[PDB]
């Protein structure tokens, strides 16, 4: 579970690249007091939602 | 008020290596400027007299700036550490730690309270200037953020980056309010009212935003800047000038209305990094690069 | 040698743009149009308002005076224009016949016609004794941005962004002349030289022109304003040296010696585009107007 | 910088100003049926109508 | 020991009297009022017009400026004062609570706290932060013509018709001190000096006086002048030599040397009352504005 301001910033992101680099992913859960794990587990989920094709 | 007639009036040498940037003190006395050589010196605004050199950077440095009393500096540099110095004894009072790669960029809040950075690392970090401590961490870009820069009140801060963005913050709280969008955005900064955004992007390319509305209001053309990230400025203090740098070692001149070039300082030997001008007088300071070491003051009858 | 018109008046009523300002044939009054759809009154001297003119539905893009300095009409994008008495502040009648907004207006000499101009592309002279209209003139293929009668009100000169200036017989309707230039640029003002050998000419490339219209020469140019998107009246100065006055897009009023072609001032104080300028009747007096950043005119005072 | 009948038919003209006398504001899609009827581009007939509200003024 | 003020620009545009004008702490601005019901806001000293701002009902007989310039407040006939951000021309707050016209108003050095008097004999202190009342002090006998904080805004003046001066200790709205001159005139303007020591008193008898109110003791009299109608500003000139400063019902501005008393200036321009004056904060200039048969506004200079 997120908090409101940290979804707010992972939305943010992604809205602007949606693959981050691992170096990216690692400062940006730093920056967002989240783990690694977290950021790039979430960004793999948030490219998987609302597909019309493979 | 047609055409300012901007002269040669200084050069000051002394830097070993590339300045990187010039920045009058808020109360017209000094100019101080930043290098390559890991340097800051303080210069006699109205005569270029050398004042004194600030040391203990451990590598070169970016960007300097003054605080609104005159009494402080911060410096960036490539030693990924932020300084605060005094002045009148040349001493580092604080250094900040934080940033994981070079600090390119920095400013003091109007109330001098807050220092603003910006980083090779991507993002914008916010400093208590008080205990040294960073209070925020914005992700800011997804590359080298170019420009940092307070509103005249404080509450904003707009930011730049060579991802081709150009961003503003709310300072109390860190959000993204604005995105104005591709380019590299290489300056960026508020007009003295607030109101506009002046953004410089390596397509030679400065332009007058309203941030409100996000619409360009001026496009000023006719210099090179397609590598560097060249400071841009207002000149308010006679005629309403736009003044940048530019890579082909001229000092460009633009009527901030007409757009049209209204005058070019030819002198430097290199490419023009920085520019700056006086807060009550028509005076320009200029920067360039390793193959001169030099800046120079220009003044101008309006 | 050169004027020194200084800032003595600003006067700030209307809420939007100030399209056009005309000083009364007797000197004592300014009138004011504005987009705002209102026509105030000034007194000429003191700065002093006098009056709100109101009744048009949509903004008004100019006025002008009868020669006894009692009667006003104003032309409005409503595509009607208006008389009204002054004292008053009372609408007489209303001019219907126009088919799209109506963008100038003048009274003859003796104030017994008026010469409107319209987006419709016509030029129309309208009795002011009945209000009806008596001439429908096919003028332009663009929209006729100016209309004036000369001294003795037997032409009308019309100009146009199809980049002709037309001269009218206003009794017959026919045309004398119609004048043409290098590139057609669109004409954004024209107006009848005070004794009537001559016309000036505003085209929009920064530029305003002195032409004899009989023989087609142009004797005299005058550049450095700007001038390339708004219709912006100028005019001749007669009270002191001899000037020629006209409003600028850099929020300037310039004034040029009319023979030498120089600019001799440069009144700052807008804050916005300068739309129309005037020139009082007997003293060293020019009021000026600007745009919906401003909103305001100005009166400004010279020696000579 | 050249007058638009110097590329235009005067009876393309008379047909375009016919329409902004009735209407300046043309949607995209009546744009794209005129630019039909006269044999002239989309783009060319959508830059007229922006032009032609653009010419005779005296504020923004 | 002698200004020489004189006549800069003079600004029209409100449509009836001008009821009050005050300079912005930060010198960038003046501020009109007026019974057309409207605020207008100019530049200090460039002759250029910024905003009008609307919103109430009647007229406004008082505006005055935060210490950091960007709010107003303003007292009006609608029995209303109103907050006004001056940027946006907003009204952040209608104070509502008197019973009758409110007549003036001020803001504390801190402008956390606004003072109000008001035709219905009391006095309001409200709260800037939050818009509510925090203090009905029944004042006095008579509408009250002037509130006024010190320097460090521990204490409020008041003044009233029924002729008395009363001094307030802010904190708990206990009365201090009633100041009454010989007879009892009626007390139409009244304000601390700016080192708070004393007080200075308009009354209509054609009459300004300089109190010690602690001591009850009349320091200086300045007469020339005629008052008997109307309630006129006066202030203290502290940017060159130190002057008096005043309107006066025969249309002129008078200057009186603080210390001798004696008349060293009279401004001739106004065409009616001069109900109100105004210092700017560093530069020798002063703003003037006069009532229903002028409607204007004026600028003067002087060198010291």
């Amino acid at each position: 579970v997120f908090s409101q301001a940290q979804l707010c910033a992972l939305k943010d992101r992604f809205q602007k690249q949606k693959y981050l680099s691992l170096q990216q992913m690692q400062e940006l859960s730093s920056i967002l007091n989240l783990s690694y794990k977290q950021v790039k587990t979430w960004f793999q989920n948030q490219r998987m939602k609302c597909k019309r094709w493979q | 008020p047609v055409k300012p007639n901007y002269a040669l009036k200084f050069t000051l040498a002394g830097h070993t290596k590339a300045v990187s940037s010039v920045k009058f003190s808020p109360n017209g006395e000094w100019l101080a400027s930043s290098s390559a050589d890991k340097l800051i010196k303080i210069w006699g605004a109205y005569d270029g007299k050398f004042e004194k050199t600030i040391s203990g950077h451990k590598l070169g440095i970016s960007d300097v700036a003054w605080s609104s009393d005159s009494n402080l500096l911060v410096s960036a540099s490539d030693d990924k550490t932020l300084k605060i110095w005094d002045v009148s004894s040349g001493k580092c009072l604080k250094t900040l730690k934080g940033h994981s790669n070079y600090v390119f960029c920095c400013n003091f809040n109007p109330q001098s309270n807050l220092i603003v950075s910006g980083s090779f690392d991507e993002s914008v970090r916010i400093w208590d200037v008080k205990t040294g401590k960073c209070l925020k961490t914005l992700p800011a870009h997804s590359d080298p953020v170019s420009a940092v820069h307070f509103n005249r009140d404080g509450s904003l801060i707009v930011s730049s980056s060579y991802d081709g963005l150009c961003r503003i913050w709310d300072t109390a709280s860190g959000q993204c309010l604005k995105t104005l969008i591709n380019p590299p955005v290489s300056f960026v900064k508020f007009s003295p009212n607030g109101k506009y955004i002046l953004a410089a992007t390596l397509d030679n390319t400065l332009k007058l935003w309203d941030y409100s509305k996000g619409k360009c209001l001026k496009t000023y053309t006719g210099h090179k800047n397609e590598k560097y990230c060249i400071f841009a400025n207002f000149s308010v203090t006679g005629g309403k000038w736009i003044v940048s740098g530019s890579e082909d070692n001229l000092v460009y001149i633009w009527n901030l209305q007409t757009k049209e070039i209204v005058q070019k300082l030819q002198g430097h030997t290199d490419v023009v990094i920085s520019t700056a001008c006086h807060p009550t007088e028509n005076i320009i300071a200029s920067a360039a690069l390793e193959n001169d070491k030099t800046i120079k003051l220009w003044k101008s009858d309006c």
